RNA sequence: GAAACUGCGAAUGGCUCAUUAAAUCAGUUAUAGUUUGUUUGAUGGUUACUCGGAUAACCGUAGUAAUUCUAGAGCUAAUACGUGCACCCCGAAAGGGAUGCAUUUAUUAGAUAGCGAUGAUUCAUGAUAACUCGACGGAUCGCACGGCCGCCGGCGACGCAUCAUUCAAAUUUCUGCCCUAUCAACUUUCGAUGGUAGGAUAGUGGCCUACCAUGGUGGUGACGGGUGACGGAGAAUUAGGGUUCGAUUCCGGAGAGGGAGCCUGAGAAACGGCUA
């Protein structure tokens, strides 16, 4: 099957490698999860190497996501695949692989939100509340997304390895880098 | 500015959007750039401490340790990306007839963009993990030639 | 073509074999697990209903479940699944064998039946004469729900019931009785009571 | 191969055993264990070929499944179970009790012991980390997990383990000035006070060891075990006491043996 | 105590030298780049007086020229199979949420010269926010009977999970190989050399994909060709230097008529396993 070894390579010289022996179990690889946004969660357990599990997802609709400024994570459902920057045919397939930028919903935040800040985008309670509000600062860039309520985010574990769809929202520069990307 | 890929280049683990500032914190803690020293006696450049560049390759800010050989060479081909062939010379012994011969063998060797580096300086390699087909080696130091 | 007819309530089997084509034409084109009517198979078969169960070709090849052909495939098959015993072989061991279709026809040699409706007259050997089971229940809790017995009502004292007694050739006298599984004993509280006592 | 090898082939068996290389095509396989197999003596050599109390492989099953040999203080019934350097084997039966410690040669020697002595046995630290939960715990070099250890403990450093209450009694640290004997390569066997420590950054320690009688000898730091602190071992050691004399001394010895004998 | 289920083993050993010329292999390294049944050590939170449905042996109807080829019916077990008692946030400080271990992501601490280690790690490990439709957290067995007034309790066996250890592998650093130039250029569209982002893998890596750059090797012999070429430990002969040999019992590799593919499993691209 699908193999990871040197022997069918051309030397650094660019001599051929005559071969010597027999594909190994040992080196072997396999067929890509290529993990679609789709309602229908499908995730096959995988039987690897010393008996260990991984998981391999077909499809997911939902991930973990964090808000890195705030310190909060939310699962939250994931809307859509807008930018990919190995091969632009994963935006357009809606492959969910790593470092793949989505669109998730803002619902879930915006509930942290005003349940935390008390503000929309009991004595004892809204004393801490306004305390909170002091140091309260939220970029313009990330608040004009909350209209829609979409979310940019960047996919940060392995779909095909894990079975999961984690990540963090985009804000500072690296939001900044990626809505140009977008901007056409 | 550094971004030059289709993705956004950025250390691993270094938080960029934090409401606190980063003033006061070891590096790679409050977004502070990340350095470390890779030990053996070797120092630090200033271009990496104080850099802006994104190298996850490189042995003072990248995700690599240096462990294994220290070898020594001349810089032979510096035309690959951040990749160069360091040429190193020794004597080989010829036992039947109680000489030498003179022999080479070229060792690419990847370079951080902290270095600085043309064909005919002196460069010292440490050995690190696979970095490519044929790369298991970063350059640690660079002598200008006729220096 | 030869029929094996099976009475699983009375316990009964009986090897039936028919030559007439008229009357096999009840059991032509029908599947697996599909029933049939006894009526145009026999007289003494009135009211009688027959589910197809399996049978073998004329080269003994089994019919395989769900092979929607009258012909015979070869299909690569796992061990302990119909027509793939894999006696003697290793774990995980596949093999490609010969597999008749499900869909009953002439080409085959016999039919296994199971009788789920009987009919008016009862036929001999099949209806007549009931078989015992050859051994009562072994596991505790099967006893006291063979015999409606409460939590409190001691299980050990009904086994006896079905006790199997009989003479040796070599001896005289021998009674042999099964060993209750899943019995919980002052042994069983025992165990369970130094487990909890390890933990603290 | 495909996995795993269960055989040893007699002439590829480590030498310190002293097995006659036409007894047999096999030697031996030792099992897994708190020792690696070539630093080892499986308890099949020792009650068969040192002891002699087995006459044969069959015969040392029978003594073994009778539970009536003790490795560190608990039976053991598997034939090659790799019984290492400062062992202590009991045999309650024949009242007999030895640790295992090299001789100045480089072989294990079955060093006869007192009921008193028996009772403890000297380790080596591997390292010392944070467990699960933040718990430190340190590891030695026989496959010993200690959970909780002195904070003064550090890698290289021996300790004193008690085999009833199974704790550390006492420890010593590394450090030049002790006693100490080499225990792998060339100077295996041999007992001297530790002079010096040369680091190399990357490489190897090499540490500068002196004879009670002046000879130096240096060696890897992996290879040294400290016996005491000071220059008065916690062990007892045997006769030639880890001094290494000259095949010429040696033939000495021999030489007025057969005068006197 | 036959049989049978379950468990484990059959990946060692034995055989052979076909392919293979920086490859194997040797000495020397590295894993801070991984997996590892077992052994050994340690470690696993503050209907339950015990659940459910099957199946073998057995029993009896059989088919086929035929095979540890095969179908149907009646029974009954488990350490088989499937189940199941088992500090932080919100807040009218009540109440509630989360709260074992593992899994996945993110934020945070891991100082200095309470606070561990390295030549060297945002390392060991901690805290926090969530996440997973988690083969995990004992429905098991032997022996011995005792102590309290139903309660409590001994020594073992087997099994699950985590770390360390052991047994090992995989990949890997440096240097080293016979003849041939009547072999001087070779490699790169379809990976050649490197870069970035992914995918796959036990894990590193053009191992593979997308995009980008134009590199990489060579009279210090690349590339190609020959070998009646497995490599080494070694063998013969040797004043010294040397010449020749090394299929074969030790070590390493490779193969099982030729290829390819794969299941089971801790471990096999297994052949006294399967598929073509
Ligand atoms: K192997
Ligand atoms: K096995
Ligand atoms: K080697
Ligand atoms: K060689
Ligand atoms: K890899
Ligand atoms: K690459
Ligand atoms: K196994
Ligand atoms: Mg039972
Ligand atoms: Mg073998
Ligand atoms: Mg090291
Ligand atoms: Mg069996
Ligand atoms: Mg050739
Ligand atoms: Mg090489
Ligand atoms: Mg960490
Ligand atoms: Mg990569
Ligand atoms: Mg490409
Ligand atoms: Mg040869
Ligand atoms: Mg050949
Ligand atoms: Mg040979
Ligand atoms: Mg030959
Ligand atoms: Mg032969
Ligand atoms: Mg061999
Ligand atoms: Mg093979
Ligand atoms: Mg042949
Ligand atoms: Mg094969
Ligand atoms: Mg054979
Ligand atoms: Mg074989």
């Amino acid at each position: 099957g699908i193999s990871r070894d040197s022997m069918h390579k051309r030397r650094a010289t660019g001599g051929k490698k005559k071969s010597w022996r027999k594909k190994r179990k040992y080196e072997l690889g396999r067929q890509p999860a290529n993990t679609k946004i789709s309602s229908n969660k499908t995730v096959r357990r995988i039987r690897v190497r010393g008996g260990n599990v991984k998981w391999r997802a077909l499809r997911l609709d939902t991930g973990n996501f964090s808000w890195g400024s705030e310190a909060v994570t939310r699962k939250t459902r994931i809307l859509d695949v807008v930018y990919n920057a190995s091969n632009n045919e994963l935006v357009r397939t809606q492959t969910l692989v790593k470092s793949a930028i989505v669109q998730v919903d803002a619902a879930p935040f915006k509930q942290w939100y005003l349940q935390h800040y008390g503000i929309d985008i009991s004595n004892h309670v809204v004393r801490k509340i306004e305390n909170r509000q002091a140091d309260r600062k939220l970029d313009s860039h990330l608040e004009e997304q909350f209209a829609s309520g979409r979310l940019l985010a960047c996919i940060s574990s392995r779909p095909g390895q894990c079975g999961r769809a984690d990540g963090y929202i985009l804000e500072g520069k690296e939001l900044e880098f990626y809505m140009k990307k977008l901007q056409k | 500015a550094e971004q030059t890929e289709k993705a956004f280049l950025k250390q691993p683990g270094v938080f960029l959007s934090s409401k606190k500032t980063g003033k006061g914190k070891r590096p790679g803690k409050g977004g502070n750039r990340y350095f470390k020293s890779i030990g053996l006696g070797f120092k630090t450049p200033r271009e990496a401490t104080e850099g802006t560049y994104i190298d996850k390759k490189c042995p003072f800010t990248g995700n690599v340790s240096i462990r294994g050989r220290i070898l020594a060479g001349t810089c032979h081909s510096a035309k690959m990306n951040r990749t160069i062939i360091v040429r190193r010379n020794y004597l080989h012994y010829v036992k039947k007839y109680q000489r030498y011969e003179k022999r080479h063998s070229n060792i690419p060797a990847h370079i951080s963009p902290c270095f600085r580096v043309k064909e005919g300086d002196h460069v010292t390699i440490g050995q690190c993990r696979p970095l490519s087909k044929t790369v298991r080696f970063n350059v640690l130091k660079v002598i200008p030639a006729g220096s | 073509m030869k029929f094996n007819i099976a009475n699983p309530t009375t316990g009964c089997q009986k090897k039936l074999e028919i030559d007439d084509d008229q009357k096999l034409r009840a059991f032509f084109d029908k599947r697996i697990s599909q029933e049939v009517s006894g009526d145009s198979l026999g007289e003494e078969f009135k009211g009688y209903v027959f589910k197809i169960m399996g049978g073998c070709d004329k080269q003994g090849f089994p019919m395989k479940q769900g092979v929607l052909t009258p012909g015979r495939v070869r299909l690569l098959l796992y061990r302990g699944t119909p027509c793939f015993r894999g006696y003697g072989r290793r774990n995980g061991e596949r093999r490609r064998k010969s597999v008749r279709g499900c869909i009953v026809s002439p080409d085959l040699s016999v039919l296994n039946l199971v009788i789920v409706k009987k009919g008016e007259n009862d036929l001999p050997g099949l209806t007549d004469t009931e078989k015992p089971r050859m051994r009562g229940p072994k596991r505790a809790s099967k006893i006291r729900k063979l015999f409606n017995l409460s939590k409190e009502d001691d299980v050990r004292k009904y086994v006896n019931t079905y006790r199997r007694n009989f003479t040796t050739k070599t001896g005289k006298n021998a009674s042999k009785a099964p060993k209750i599984q899943r019995l919980v004993t002052p042994l069983t509280l025992q165990r369970k009571r130094a487990r909890i006592a390890d933990k603290k | 191969a495909r996995g795993l090898k269960k055989h040893l082939k007699r002439l590829n068996a480590p030498k310190h055993w002293m097995l006659d290389k036409l007894g047999g095509a096999f030697a031996p396989k030792p099992s897994s264990g708190p020792h690696k197999s070539r630093e080892c003596l499986p308890l099949v050599i020792i009650l068969r070929n040192r002891l002699k109390y087995a006459l044969t492989y069959r015969e040392v099953i029978s003594i073994l499944m009778q539970r009536q040999v003790m490795v560190d203080g608990k039976v053991r019934t598997d034939k090659t179970y790799p019984a290492g350097f400062m062992d202590v084997v009991t045999i309650p039966k024949t009242n007999e009790s030895f640790r295992l410690l090299y001789d100045t040669k480089g072989r294990f020697r079955l060093h006869s012991l007192r009921d008193e002595e028996a009772k403890f046995k000297l380790c080596k630290v591997r390292s010392v980390q944070f467990g699960q939960k933040g718990i430190p715990y340190l590891n030695t070099y026989d496959g010993r997990t200690i959970r909780y250890p002195d904070p003064l403990i550090k890698a290289n450093d021996t300790i004193k383990l008690d085999l009833d209450s199974n704790k550390i009694v006492d420890f010593i640290k590394f450090d030049v000035g002790n006693v100490v004997m080499v225990t792998g390569g060339r100077n295996r066997g041999r007992v001297g006070i530790l002079k010096n420590r040369e680091k190399h950054k990357g490489s190897f320690e090499t540490v500068h060891i002196q004879d009670s009688q002046g000879h130096e000898f240096a060696t890897r730091l992996g290879n040294v075990f400290t016996l005491g602190k000071g220059s008065k071992p916690w062990v007892s050691l045997p006769k030639g006491k880890g001094i290494k004399l000259s095949i010429i001394e040696e033939a000495r010895k021999r030489m007025a043996a057969q005068s006197a004998t």
